[PDB]
This record gives structure tokens, sequence and C-alpha cells, in this order.
């Protein structure tokens, strides 16, 4: 079918593998494990010291809706706006409270 | 009702990173480059985590702008390898890898980086020698500087290379003499103080929040909002376009937030994004007949059990009445003996059972037995008919009560309604644990609706349960009713609070997303107020910096971003301080334009590292200069 | 009238009090006696206070 032929023709036109890169040095080859992570690269230190914490009191927001939250649930540890969302929060499926915590990057595992 | 009064909703199609057209090698650029005066031509690469932007120093804009991605695979049908290294990948198979470590400004997949650079030089039209200017992360890791230098000098053989910072090129392009440079990019947010055109990088700070993090965070919040299920494939490439198109910074977050889901005006606070849904009597008469007969059979089975219960209860009733017929005029021992045959213990327990059976019954060789069973049905029919007599006249009495004591009769309906609601509360608030009326309530409320001018539907029990009185419906579906049957009204997301909650992570990182870092205003205020006045070589601090707080990078382009930062800083500075917040012209491409204008200056050519200097010094070495890392 | 940002002693007794509003900050050198008035009010950093600096 012409549509599939044109699609392959476009993909062939887009392809870099068909192209000889005349500007490349043919001799040089990398170490194939050069792709270290930032964690691994910092592990060579044994200047990304630019990060900063805070000491102002933190405002409280609803985990479900993001509205201001007066309340912290003892059970789920979710913060919530009102009785309607407290009713939702304790009726969540067995893994869902931990997903709401994970948007704060909180965990209890 | 509001949803009947409101107009039809306005809805935006989903956008995603998509291929659109091919572009050939731009040989006119190579031609123009070969025509330049000696030492006045260079290739300029803005190495952005969202887009690699590349072009010629002698031209006013990049020729290329591509994501730093590759896709490479073997076609399972055609049997050959294919390779792609930008928006040439359809972001048809999306076997994608990205050059950067996710959510950071640092290159770490050097194989993707080479493929991206191969695409750059091919489409710039190089075929076989040109100086390269490349932008670099702030405080970039020496290992990544080394690896990038090795590729440039030993794979591609380039004559000279220089690294500078996209934030600082953008500042100098906009006449940045001295100021505080605020950059929010795809990977990060930075505040860099710049003095006498030189950056004070020892005093720079990074937030670890940026336009990538906003797309990821918007995705988490949408997957939580519709956690019960959404049919569309939610991708952070889509939420990026939602963040670009719909989010904005609040000028007073707590006051705008606290009212955001209020039903009045939510019509104009919501915005609706729609995914590509698919649009989906003899047959019915025969099926309905089979249903109707099946229903009739179930009705007959219930009535047959009800008739069995009728005969049972009437036969039970007759036995308990047979006891009563004896007990009247018989001893307590005869009372007890007949009760013991029932295994009951009280005459009034027989009275209760007799009545309760009648109270149940009223709701619902052979000929002597058959008719006496039919006579038990006639005893049932006498209870059933006496029920009919009772109800008809009692209702007529209450109709007189309405006519004759209307207000007290209304006051009765309130007292009854409350008492019935109390029983429901005594049921439910307990049974919510203890589980581990309603038509009467309605009927009372109906007459109250009909004639009590003090009553309203808003106090109807059903109104306490209605979707339009809820909050989570406003959050998920807005001012309008919802049904899961409509393929067009499913497959759409309502952004609501996330219009403002997502940008506010820059200002409130720990409260909104737990980033556990100081907000943008607190970062800038710590630099201006605490750090720069302490640094002993500086003069006229803070005031010289306040005169140009400068915004750079795409993730600053939110509405009200400037005024929010100004008003935040204004409260941290002494009164009458000459604070100016300024936006870069064309805050994305402008970092490349700065690098291009700087590229061949004597300042740049003093900072260039030649191939032989690289071979002498190795790839960690850099010429320290105003626009680059130490 | 502002949120108290600083309460620093500057004498052997004289304070500097920093005050903040939504529109900027100011620092006041305090007479030892108005300082005691501010100290008898239970003022601390982060409180909002009103001062008649003439009276
Ligand atoms: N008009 C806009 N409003 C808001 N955000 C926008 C707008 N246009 C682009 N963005 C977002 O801003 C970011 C683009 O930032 P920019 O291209 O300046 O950075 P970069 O050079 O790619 O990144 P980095 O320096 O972190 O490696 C992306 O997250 C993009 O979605
Ligand atoms: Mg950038």
């Amino acid at each position: 079918q012409s549509a599939q032929a044109a699609h392959q023709a476009l993909v062939e036109q887009l392809d870099l593998h068909s192209i000889h890169k005349t500007f490349r040095n043919p001799n040089w080859r990398p170490n194939q494990r050069r792709n270290k992570t930032i964690k691994a690269i910092l592990g060579e230190s044994q200047t990304n010291i630019e990060s900063a914490p805070s000491l102002a009191p933190m405002k409280h927001y609803c985990d479900v809706t993001g509205l201001p939250a007066p309340y912290l649930d003892p059970k789920t540890r979710l913060r919530y706006h009102n009785k309607e969302i407290f009713a939702m929060i304790r009726n969540l499926p067995q893994g869902m409270g931990e997903q709401f915590l994970e948007a704060r990057g909180a965990h209890t595992v | 009702e509001p949803w009947k009064r409101l107009p039809p909703p306005t809805v935006y199609p989903v956008k995603e990173a998509r291929f659109e057209k091919y572009i050939p090698p731009q040989l006119d650029g190579r031609e123009r480059a070969l025509a330049q005066p000696p030492g006045q031509v260079a290739i300029v690469i803005d190495n952005g985590s969202h887009s690699v932007r590349a072009g010629w120093n002698f031209e006013d804009k990049p020729r290329l702008a591509i994501p730093p991605i590759m896709s490479k695979y073997r076609d399972r049908k055609m049997g050959k390898t294919f390779s792609f290294a930008g928006s040439d990948c359809y972001a048809a198979r999306s076997h994608i890898r990205n050059a950067f470590e996710a959510g950071t400004g640092i290159v770490s997949n050097w194989d993707v980086m080479e493929h991206v650079l191969d695409y750059v030089f091919v489409k710039l039209g190089m075929n076989e020698d040109m100086p390269i200017v490349m932008t670099e992360a702030v405080a970039n890791l020496p290992y990544s500087r080394k690896s990038m230098s090795e590729i440039i000098f030993e794979c591609y053989g380039a004559p000279s290379l220089v690294y500078g910072i996209d934030s600082l090129f953008s500042f100098r392009h906009n006449q940045g003499q001295t100021g505080l440079v605020v950059s929010s990019s795809y990977s990060a947010t930075h505040v860099i103080p710049v003095y006498n055109r030189k950056a004070l990088l020892s005093q720079a700070i990074r937030l670890n929040w940026g336009g990538w993090h906003m797309a990821e965070y918007m995705l988490k919040l949408l997957k939580l909002k519709y956690y019960t299920g959404f049919p569309g494939k939610l991708n952070s490439s889509q939420t990026e376009h939602m963040v670009r198109d719909f989010c904005y910074v609040s000028l007073d977050y707590d006051r705008e937030l606290a009212g955001y889901l209020d039903w009045t005006g939510l019509e104009d606070r919501e915005r609706i994004v729609q995914y590509p849904y698919t649009e989906e009597e003899e047959e019915l008469a025969r099926i309905a007949e089979r249903k109707k007969e099946s229903g009739r059979r179930l009705q007959e089975q219930a009535a047959k059990m009800r008739l069995e219960r009728l005969m049972k209860k009437e036969q039970e009733l007759e036995y308990y009445k047979d006891i009563q017929r004896r007990m009247q005029g018989e001893s307590k021992k005869e009372i007890k003996r007949l009760l013991d045959e029932a295994e009951l213990k009280d005459e009034a327990a027989l009275e209760r059972v007799i009545r309760d059976l009648e109270r149940s019954i009223k709701r619902a060789r052979q000929q002597r037995l058959l008719k006496s069973n039919w006579e038990a049905r006639q005893r049932a029919k006498a209870e059933k008919e006496a029920e009919k007599a009772r109800l008809a006249e009692e209702a007529r009495l209450d109709e007189e009560r309405r006519k004759n004591d209307l207000e007290g009769w209304l006051e009765e309906k309130r007292q009854l309604r409350l008492a019935k609601l109390n029983q429901l509360k005594e049921r439910e608030r307990l049974k919510a644990d203890l589980g581990n009326l309603e038509a009467a309530i309605r009927s009372l409320e109906n007459d109250l609706l009909r004639y009590d001018k003090t009553f309203s539907y808003d106090m109807t029990l059903d109104a306490q349960r209605d979707w339009s009185k809820s909050l989570l419906h406003a959050f998920r579906y807005g001012p309008r009713p919802f049904d899961p049957s409509s393929q067009a009204e499913t497959h759409r997301v309502h952004l609501n609070v996330e219009r403002i909650r997502v940008p506010e992570v820059l200002f409130q990182p720990a409260a909104i997303a737990g980033v556990d870092q100081a907000g943008l205003v607190e970062i800038a205020g710590d630099i201006l107020c605490q750090r720069l006045p302490s640094l002993p070589g500086i003069q006229d601090a803070p005031d010289a910096f306040l005169r140009d707080v400068f915004l750079t990078g795409g993730n600053t382009l939110f509405q009200n971003f400037d005024e929010r930062l100004r008003q935040g800083l204004m409260a941290l500075l002494p009164v009458g301080a000459p604070l100016r917040v300024r936006r870069a012209q064309d805050a994305i491409l402008d970092a490349w334009r700065g690098a291009a204008g700087w590229a061949c200056t004597e300042e740049a050519k003093a900072a260039w590292i030649t191939r032989e200097e690289y071979l002498e010094k190795g790839g960690e070495y850099i010429k320290e200069h105003d626009l680059g890392n130490a | 009238e502002g949120e108290v940002t600083e309460m620093t002693p500057e004498e052997a007794s004289t304070l500097l009090i920093g005050l903040k509003s939504a529109r900027g900050q100011k620092k006041l050198r305090l007479d030892p006696s108005i300082y005691e008035a501010i100290q008898k009010e239970r003022v601390q950093v982060g409180d909002v206070i009103y001062i008649e600096t003439n009276t």
C-alpha cells in the first residue's frame, strides 16, 4: 500500500545510519562504559555545592486537591482540606495513599 | 440550575512532541562560513537539555533546534538498522534515549551526545575544521567536561573549543553590566550574581527545580486526580505542553488558591484538555421479551415465596390466635403451657407476634384444605383490605390536618424530619462502625417543599448527597454533570488548581513538592541581603545588583513571574531600594545569540583552547573567563 | 508598623529593631526606655508591632 511505502521512504529519508560521516575520525574509539551517572561521577571525588535549604515555617496543603489543609490524618499521614476529602482518603485503594505521599516525595515503606 | 444556564465548554486538543517535516543539510551556511574573514567564524552550540540549538556565529539565529535524543533500532520487517538523533525521531518506534541524566543539566549518555552532534554537523552541512563554542552547565562536572572535550577533539578533530554558560551569555547579550541573573531552564533554576560583567560563581545557587520537573509533577498530579482511571495515555510530553499553555504564577497564592474550586466562576478558572477519543426493533423486542419474561418469572418467584410466607404467617397467626382464644379465661399455667408450645413467654409477646404477623401479612379430599388455605389468604386479604381502609382514611385525616393546622402541621414535619434524620444519624454514624425512614424523610420534606416557605431543596437530604454540592466533582469535572458513557466527556482532563499549583513550586518547593530547598525569593534574598554585602571586594552592594535582576531561560516565561519576584524581593530589601526586574528579549534563543556575538571576540579567542593545548593539558582544563566555569 | 525582623543590642540598653512590611524594611535605633516598653509588650522576632516613635 502506497501509504506504507511512503512512510518507509520518509523513514529512509530521515535515517542517519545510511549516512557516512566524513568528518569523523575513523581511528578513535571510546571506552564503552564512559556513561557514568552523576552519582558515580561524584563517587570519583573520594562545584555542585550550590544547593540551599530553608528555615522558614512551611505552609500546609491538601494532598488530594492542593487546597490549604487545616488537618493531618493520623492514619494515612495525608493532609486534607475537609470532611469530604477525609472520607475519600480513608476509602482509598490499598496502594493509593502511598502515591499521594510520593507527590510530596514522602514514603513510609 | 447553573449547569443548565452555563454555555457549552471550550476544549483544547492534547499537544505532544511531534515530528512535522524533514530538513536537508544547509549547504549555504557552509558556503557563507568559508567566505568569512580569518578567525571570525565559529560553530555555536547551545547544549540545552530541552533543545540543542546550533548555528553559525555570523547569523542572528540557530539553524537547528532539536531535542538531545536518539532513537536507534533494527526494523523487524525490513531487516536493517535505522538511526535518528533529534526531532527526526517522531517524538515511528520511539526507542529513545536522552543525552542528559533525567532532571539534571549534565550530559551522561555520550553515545546519544555523539549522535546528536553527528546530526548537528551533518545538517550544518559539514563534509570533509571549524572553531566550536558550546554552552555548559553551571559548575559542570569535570568528568563531563573531559568527555565532551574528548569527543570534540578526538572524534571530530576540531581546531579549538570554548565552554560558556547559557545564563551568562543571555545576560551579556542584553547589556548586562552588573546584576543578579535569575535562570529557570528545563533542568534547573539558578541565581548568579554578576559584577563588572564577570560572574561571581562562588556565590551562585541552584534550586533543582525546572521545566522538566514541572512536567513530571503535573503528570503525577493528573495521575492522582484521575487515579480511579483515565483512558488516555498520560505522558509528561503532554503535560509539558499543558504547563506551557495553561499554568501561570499567582500574585497572591493563598488567597487565589483558597477560592479556586468555588463553584461560582469555576467555569472561567478551569481549562479542559481533550485526548483523541473514538466515537462508537425486533432485536430489542425479542431480547426485551426474554427480559420481561425473566422479570415476570422473578416477580412470580418473589410472589410465590411471599404467598408461602403469607400462608405460613397466617397459619402461624392462626396458631397464635388459637393460643389467645385459650389464654383468655385460662390459667397462667395454661398461658405458660401454650406459650411453651410456641416457646414464647408472654401473652403480650403473642400479641406482638400476632400483630407483627398481621403487620407483615397486611403488606403482602382437597377442597376443604385448598379453600382453608385460600381462607388463610382471606384472613390475609382481611388484613390486606383493612390495611387499605386504614391508610385511605388516615391520609384524608392528615389532609384535614394540613387544612386546619397548617403551620403547626408544618412544624410537625420539621420535628418529624429531624427525628427521622436522628434515627438515620443514629443508624449511619454508628453503622459506619457497627456495620463492621428514608421515604418518610422524603415525604415529610416533600410536603415541606410543597408548602413550608421556610423549607428549601438545599436542606433536602438528597441535596446533602448531590454532586453539585460536592468538592471533588468540581476538582475533577468542574461546573457540569458527568457520565462515564460519553466518550467525549471521558478522555478529557480538567486542570483547575494545577493552573497555579505547578509554577508555585519555584516559590514554595518544600510545601508543594517536598524539594526541601529554599524558594526562589528566599534564594535571591539570601544572596542580595546576606552574601554580597559580606564579600569584601564588592562595592555598592546590594544596590548595584538590585538595579538589574534579570530573568533568563524558558521556564521563566510564565505570566506574572516577574511581578511575583519583584513583590517578593521588595519586602526583603530596605524601603525605597531601586529594585528592577527585567526579562530577557526572546528568553530561549537569546542565550545562543549571546554566545554567537561573543564567539570570535578577543575575549573569546583568548579563552579558546586549541587541539594542541587540549593534548597538552587534558580535557578537564579550562581558560577561566567572565562567562564560564572556574 | 511592621513584622519584627531583628532585635539586636547595640550598647553596654539601645537596640536596633528591624521592621518589615510588604513594601520594604526599615531599622530603628531604640532609646533604652522604649526598648523596655517593647520588652514589656511580649514582642519577639516574627511578631507584628505598632510603634509611635514620637510619643
Ligand atoms: N512560553 C513558555 N512558557 C513557559 N514555559 C516555557 C515556555 N516555552 C518553553 N517553556 C519551557 O521552558 C523550558 C525551556 O528552557 P530552555 O530551553 O531555556 O532551557 P535549556 O537550555 O534547554 O536547558 P538547560 O540549560 O537546563 O539544559 C522547557 O521546560 C519548556 O517546556
Ligand atoms: Mg538552558
